[PDB]
């Protein structure tokens, strides 16, 4: 699949089962997912971007299939306006920003 | 570092 | 150009004559780059990001020379801990999210 950008990319991806809207974003070096609770097997990671820093809860080995690919990876949950497919997982998905 | 930014 | 996701995508971009280095995000609407003074000749703009809200300064038309190209974007001007270039650029290049 290819995403022009005309439009905001978002897709959805099952986080362990549940379906999410993620916005795929180079931008960010890590997948922040509001909303979903994974359990007691955290540490606490704070996240910056424009505005501030928030504090998330990390995860790791995550269940992810979005875009019919399956993958296992790092997901923070916060409080994020927005949900958000990071480097971490576009990289595992094989995904690329050409010109 | 994540930049979201609407 | 590819990128790959595996180093951030960063690429050096020339704004009205001026070099800065910026992270070209899909998750970003709009480009905000600090640190250069783009003049008086702005609209004041209020955006927003993951950690919040931020003023910033709004510019029209600016010529931007990156990737061997020459676009004429809007530019804003404000506090970010990286330089981004939105798809309101990314789109004017040709870019594209591919799997």
């Amino acid at each position: 699949p290819q995403f022009s950008l005309w439009k905001r990319p978002v897709v959805t991806a099952y986080i362990e089962g549940q379906p999410v809207e993620v916005l795929l974003d180079t931008g960010a070096d890590d997948s922040i997912v509001a909303g979903i609770e994974l359990g007691n097997n955290y540490s606490p990671k704070i996240v910056g971007g424009i505005g501030g820093f928030i504090n998330t809860k990390e995860y790791k080995n995550v269940e992810i299939e979005v875009l019919n690919k399956k993958v296992r990876a790092t997901i923070m949950t916060g409080d994020t306006p927005i949900n958000i497919f990071g480097r971490n997982i576009l990289t595992a998905l094989g995904m690329s920003l050409n010109l | 570092f994540v930049f979201l930014e609407i």
